[PDB]
């Protein structure tokens, strides 16, 4: 039980980098245009709401 | 799998982020981030910085409020956007929190799953008023039977735990607690004292071991443990005891009964002067801030047994302060001992000589005293403090030729300083302290042997036991000893005197 | 949105190598083995004692 | 059981007192006692039995 | 280099202010470099004060800089080099050698701030340190992953107390030992670099077992400061990274308390008490919680303190006395009484010492030693005035078993070939228990107090009994 605990904490945090990889991924991407663009409208929208 | 759990809590956060008003850090050192902004922001207000910081905000000063960061300054820079959370420390409160280390903010750092208890209520409120208290009158047991017997303690008050450093202040603490298990068992809620220990500045390997003894003894399902470790920042240091205390509130409020140790206000005191002083604000007496009797004071008097229109609850409190060099002439032991009812200090000589408990009977008293003490165990130890008293001054003709009747005392003396010994982390229950104090009342044990006390007293009890669980279970609940049981016990010292 | 993008990142590429249960019985403590029912206690054995009982206390001290 | 026993035991110390040359009676006697209090030690001393398949 | 360039404003001691740009972004607890004919000096950025101008502290000397003077910004707390190359090697505070075997560093560098490991990650432990040291491992049981503290007054050979550490437990030990000095005098530190080359820790050849970190008193206060928190980081590297236990050692840190409260005051963060700095408890603390038995690794630090005059109501001996594990303190009387070690051994408490905890036997022979000890103590006031003769024989007798057991306290020390000429003694911790046992029941009351003085075990003692008698 001790490694199998032990083995879920690992595979998170190992799993954690691997997000990192995708976040370096994510900002370089023209998603980063295309998302802001996204988020420009949403603001447009939310703070109109305002 | 359980990432997949987080990623979806993650979609869940999408919240409009118009801050109404942000700030921004003009500059930051020494964690006294000064920021421009913060318009309508209320005193003491949680703030959260870029960095995630969590603040209060105690200088408004009219150029730039001045935060002081609970977090580390690490990550902090310069021009930080510092929204403003807008809420006031608050901190759940409710049952949620029984057997569940957690933070001040309230994080559990035993990692006991996620905090859910009743409401969050703010840190800091003021004491309850005259009217909304009632006299103490109900006693508390804490199984050490001097404690019981010596300086009986009641509910909804203080009274000091004052000694010197790693004497195990926190063992005599401790072995309180442990016997609150026992009541704790029992259904009256006013029985249910729901423990909260509160550990000021102590290391979390410290703190782990504590938690590891509690659970050994099954004890965390009352116990609370309010956990301000030595890494933990002074803010939280600082609001510790009355983020705590707010904990305390909601037992006393539903007018249940329980108490809150404050282990040790000492190290509460060196990190308000870590505030003061990074305030620039004058240190007081003995370079502890001038308004540290105020501190203190605001939070001992929410240690308080309310009234019985305030559904007779209490939150009964046990206050540790550490001296130094035994000083309670120190200025921090000095002002406590004002503000507080009672105090019990440990004498060092007498933890060295093992007597544990190491108790300095004459510096120890209680105010509230034998108004919260078991009749039955009133009846059997009023004698007890005159015998030791004459065997304090018969302690000096321990240096020989002496009168029959100091020998007598002498006698009688040393077998009562090991009757009071209790191993510590071993507990006893009231309905055997009392048996064994009158068998010294009665001079049994006089005539018993000093190596041959422990013998007697395990096995007394067991004798007792065996020969009348009826008489111990009618003593225990009675709660009185009536002459018919006194004399009971007379005969039965006796017929195990002869044995 | 960002918030799409990351949990649909996430999610989607996803890595879990998985770790052999030979690498587990290393970082585990293996199963230890039947105690056997051995010999069992046993007192009063061969007729050695018997005579000796017998002849060395024949008598009490007068 | 063990409680008739070790009342004949000490019963036969005290008669073995009346007596002499059963002074090594009353150690042998010493000896099955303690016997007894330790199986009943080792009897107390027994741990589940089997696994803990509901839970762990 | 980096975009962040700072030109130098105040040179105002140790503080030196920096005007970093206004599009560059610096951040509290980085490290500044500024090429120099002396290295790189280093400036730890410790606040920021507007318009980018921060105000950092030097680690190296101030000398002859200009004011207007080109800053490149590391980005980050001072980074070391970490690897298993950092054994037997000395390594000052910016990371450089001072062993001169060139390039220390496997392939990593770490920065030397990091976090101290919360309370989930806290593991505890009640395993059992021996010293082979048989007066402390009886009456001050040691701990496996603890935080001994060597409490003392005035330098009560505080370096040869932990040489013999070193040359007992060290080599025993199988993991590695870190040995860190704080401010430490360099002839003390030509002793133990040339001591360990010849106990052989520092193996010329092949792998140390310890790792060496010698600071020095004459290097500026901040980097007296930075020392501590190098050597810290190094044993978290070889706790969580090698994943081996290790056996700190650091020295002396009442010299790292002295540095922090200069630093403090030169921040403008007005000292607290007796001149301490104001931060003194969590800087203690930050250090404290990141030693400790994690589930990674178990490190045992054992930390020397200077206790100024001898006086440990001194808020800053008291402090730290608090937040170690398992403290001792050495005495000048004892010393002088010729036993060494010096401990006093009724100033000394271990917290493992619980009964059941070092074993029921081992508690009741302590509780009984302890007492002997403490009756010729408080005895030695009545022999003095009143007499040694007046006093009971049971008394007297109690007394002549506590002058054999306090010369046989009396181990002669191996690192005291060159303070005494007479060998080691290593003893195991059963041999010691049951040769103290022995004593006490008076089993040996027919061999002289002397024939205990400065010898070993029973054996030893019989023998130089015997010896003697010869």
């Amino acid at each position: 039980v001790r490694y199998e605990a032990s083995l879920r904490q690992l595979e998170q945090r190992q799993l954690a980098k691997s997000v990192i990889s995708r976040v370096q991924s994510e900002l370089g991407n023209p998603k980063f245009q295309e998302k802001v663009l996204q988020q420009s409208i949403s603001e447009i929208e939310q703070l109109l709401s305002k | 799998e359980v990432s997949s759990i987080l990623e979806e809590r993650i979609k869940g956060v999408s919240d409009e982020a118009n801050l109404n008003e942000t700030g921004r850090v003009l500059a930051v050192g020494d964690g006294i981030a000064r920021v421009f902004g913060l318009n309508n922001i209320q005193a003491e207000e949680l703030v959260e910085f870029s960095s995630g910081v969590k603040g209060m905000a105690l200088n408004l000063e009219p150029g730039q409020v001045g935060i002081v960061l609970f977090g580390s300054d690490r990550l902090v820079k310069e021009g930080e956007l510092v929204k403003r959370t807008g809420n006031i420390v608050d901190v759940p409160v409710g049952p949620g929190l029984l057997g569940r280390v957690v933070d001040a903010l309230g994080n559990p750092i035993d990692g006991k799953g996620p905090i859910d208890a009743a409401g969050r209520s703010r840190a800091q409120v003021k004491a309850p008023g005259i009217l909304p208290r009632r006299s103490v009158h109900e006693p508390v047991q804490t199984g050490l039977k001097a404690v019981d017997a010596l300086v009986p303690i009641g509910r909804g008050q203080r009274e000091l735990i004052i000694g010197d450093r790693q004497t195990g202040k926190t063992a005599v603490a401790l072995d309180t607690i442990l016997n609150q298990k026992r009541w704790n068992n029992g259904s009256d809620e006013s029985k249910k004292l729901y423990c909260v220990y509160v550990a000021v500045g102590q290391k979390r390997s410290t703190v782990a071991q504590l938690v590891q003894t509690l659970e050994q003894h099954d004890a965390m399902k009352y116990s609370i443990i309010v956990a301000a470790t030595a890494s933990e920042a002074a803010p939280l240091q600082y609001l510790a005891p009355f983020t705590a205390a707010s904990i305390g509130e909601w037992f006393r409020d539903n007018g249940k009964h329980a108490l809150i140790v404050y282990d040790d206000l000492s190290k509460q005191a060196v990190a308000y002067r870590q505030l003061s002083l990074l305030l620039r604000r004058p240190p007081g007496r003995e370079a502890y801030p001038g308004d540290v009797f105020y501190l203190h004071s605001r939070l001992l008097e929410r240690a308080a047994k309310l009234s019985e229109k305030e559904g007779s609850g209490s939150l009964t409190a046990l206050p540790v302060i550490e001296t130094q060099g035994g000083d309670v002439s120190a200025y921090i032991p000095t002002n406590v001992i004002s503000i507080t009812d009672g105090q019990i200090f440990l004498e060092a000589e007498l933890f060295y000589k093992g007597i544990r408990p190491a108790i300095n009977v004459g510096l120890s008293v209680s105010r509230v005293g034998s108004a919260a003490q078991v009749k039955a165990l009133k009846q059997v130890a009023g004698s007890l403090k005159l015998f030791l008293a004459q065997y304090r001054e018969v302690a000096a003709f321990a240096q020989s030729d002496l009168d029959a009747s100091t020998k007598q005392t002498l006698v009688r003396g040393e077998r009562l300083t090991q009757l009071l010994k209790q191993n510590q982390y071993s507990p006893l229950a009231t309905e055997e302290q009392v048996p064994l104090i009158y068998a010294g009342v009665n001079g049994h044990l006089d005539g018993i042997e000093l190596s041959r006390i422990g013998e007697f007293e395990s096995s007394f009890l067991s004798y007792l036991k065996s020969n009348h669980n009826e008489l111990l279970t009618e003593i225990r609940e009675k709660g009185e000893l009536s002459k018919e049981l006194l004399a009971s016990l007379k005969s039965a010292t006796e017929s195990f005197v002869a044995t | 949105n960002v918030i799409q993008d990351l949990y649909l990142r996430e999610l989607k590429d996803t890595k879990l190598a998985p770790s052999t249960l030979q690498d587990a019985e290393g970082n585990v403590k293996p199963w230890n083995p039947p105690q056997k029912p051995n010999l069992p206690e046993l007192e009063l054995q061969g007729p050695e004692a018997l005579k000796a009982y017998t002849e060395q206390n024949v008598e009490t001290a007068h | 059981a063990k409680s008739a026993a070790n009342k004949l035991d000490w019963a036969k110390v005290i008669s073995s007192l009346r007596i002499t040359g059963s002074t090594a009676t009353q150690l042998s006697s010493f000896k099955k006692r303690n016997d007894e209090a330790r199986r009943q030690l080792l009897e107390l001393q027994s741990q589940p039995t089997e696994v803990d398949f509901s839970h762990y | 280099s980096t975009p962040i360039t700072g030109k130098v404003t105040a040179v105002i001691g140790a503080i030196v202010d920096v005007h970093f740009e206004q599009s560059e972004l610096p951040a509290i607890l980085n490290a500044l470099e500024i090429k120099t004919p002396q290295g790189k000096l280093v400036l730890e950025v410790a606040q920021h004060l507007g318009e980018n101008t921060v105000r950092t502290i030097a680690m190296d000397g101030t000398e002859g800089l200009v004011r207007g003077e080109k800053v490149l910004d590391t980005g980050g707390p001072i980074s070391v080099p970490v690897g298993r190359e950092t054994l037997g090697r000395i390594i000052n505070v910016i990371g450089e050698p001072i062993d001169e075997r060139g390039p220390i560093k496997s392939k990593l560098r770490k920065p030397i701030h990091a976090d101290p490991p919360s309370f989930a990650e806290q593991s505890t432990s009640a395993e059992i340190l021996e010293t082979g040291i048989k007066v402390v491992d009886l009456l001050a049981p040691y701990a496996r992953g603890g935080k001994i503290g060597l409490f003392g007054g005035a330098g009560v050979g505080k370096t040869v107390f932990i040489q013999e550490l070193i040359n007992n437990i060290a080599k025993a030990h199988g993991g590695f030992s870190v040995f860190t000095g704080v401010g430490e005098r360099t002839r003390e530190g030509n002793d133990l670099y040339r001591e360990m080359k010849e106990t052989g820790v520092i193996n010329l050849e092949g792998e140390s077992k310890v790792a060496l970190v010698f600071g020095q008193m004459n290097e500026p206060p901040g980097a007296r400061a930075r020392v501590a928190l190098t050597g810290l980081t190094i044993a978290e590297y070889f706790r969580d990274e090698e994943g081996q236990d290790v056996l700190l050692f650091i020295d002396n840190i009442f010299r790292f308390t002295q540095a922090g409260s200069e630093v403090s005051a030169l921040l403008g963060r007005i000292p607290s008490a007796v001149g301490y700095q104001p931060t003194l408890a969590t800087d203690m603390g930050l250090l404290q919680e990141r030693i400790t038995t994690t589930k990674k690794g178990s490190v045992t630090s054992v930390q020397a303190v200077y206790v100024p005059a001898d006086d440990l109501t001194d808020p800053a001996p008291a402090t730290t006395f608090a937040h170690l594990d398992a403290t001792t303190v050495l005495s000048r009387g004892i010393s002088e009484l010729g036993i060494y070690p010096a401990v006093d051994p009724l100033d000394s408490k271990s917290r493992l010492l619980d009964a059941a905890v070092v074993g029921q036997e081992h508690y009741d022979v302590a509780s009984k030693v302890q007492e002997t000890l403490q009756t010729y103590k408080s005895l030695q006031d009545i022999i003095a005035i009143l007499g040694m003769d007046e006093l009971s024989e049971q008394d007297k007798l109690t007394v002549e078993r506590a002058r054999k057991i306090q010369r046989f306290l009396s181990q002669p020390f191996a690192v005291a070939e060159v303070f005494t000429g007479i060998p080691g003694k290593l003893v195991r911790l059963k041999d010691t228990v049951a040769s103290f046992k022995a004593v006490l029941e008076g089993k040996y009351d027919n061999i002289p107090e002397h024939a205990f003085y400065m010898v070993g075990g029973i054996e030893d003692v019989v023998a130089k009994a015997e010896k003697l008698a010869a």
